[PDB]
This record gives structure tokens, sequence and C-alpha cells, in this order.
């Protein structure tokens, strides 16, 4: 009593039912770094200008 | 007549150089406060200063790639 499959039934992406934990770190991934203090606040202006040499702005 | 009608009192010239002297030391110690910060974002690199580019995690492709080992 098998029904050979039509065109393009085996190619379909199918589920599977299954009580094999899923890999919590497949990778073996380790610590990724902490990223930059990435700060944030108001801007004022410049604290006596340029002060580049002899310029006063 | 000529102190009077040519030039001001002595307390202007004091208090002048004073706030003068204040605002020069004020840029000399923030020079050297730069400078010090420009040292150490440069040789950690945490800073916001001397942040080199890298790849981008976007670029990655998250999908099955014909082999189950990647």
């Amino acid at each position: 009593g098998w029904v050979r499959p039509d065109l393009g039934e085996l190619s379909k992406v199918t589920k599977v039912k299954t009580d094999r934990p899923l890999p919590e770190n497949p990778y073996h991934s380790r610590a990724r770094p902490e990223p930059n203090p990435e700060a944030e606040g108001d801007l004022k202006p410049a604290k006596h200008g340029s002060r580049l040499f002899f310029w006063t702005m | 007549w000529i102190a009077r009608t040519f030039y001001d009192g002595p307390e202007k010239n004091y208090e002048k150089t004073m706030a003068i002297l204040q605002i020069e030391a004020e840029k000399a110690e923030l020079r050297l406060k730069e400078l010090e910060v420009r040292r150490l974002m440069r040789a950690r690199g945490d800073g916001p200063w001397y942040q080199y580019p890298t790849i981008d995690k976007a670029l990655i492709d998250h999908s099955p790639k014909t082999t189950p080992d990647n």
C-alpha cells in the first residue's frame, strides 16, 4: 500500500517532534567583551574656547 | 587732572589681571588634562576617541549552510 510521492513533496521543509534538548551553546562561545561605557549627556560650550595657543575663542 | 581724564583707578588693572591669570591657569590645566586623556585613550582604546572600525556583525548569515557543521 505504498503511494509514490508526487513532484516537489520530498523537498518540503517539515517539522520534527523530538524530546532531545535544544543545545544552549552549540558554538561553545566564550563571554563577549563588555562594550564601551557609551557616555551620554548634554553638550556644553568648550571651556575657554579652542585653547589653541593665543586664540581666545 | 591727567589721572582723572586719561587713566582709570588702580583696582581696575589689579582685578583684570586676576581674572586673566585665572583664565590662563584654567587653560593650562585643561591642556595638560587633555594631553593625558589623549594618551590614556590611545593606549587603552576604551574611550570614545581612537575607535578604529571592526567588522559589522549584522553581515553574518545565520542560516543552514548545506552542511551541518557550517
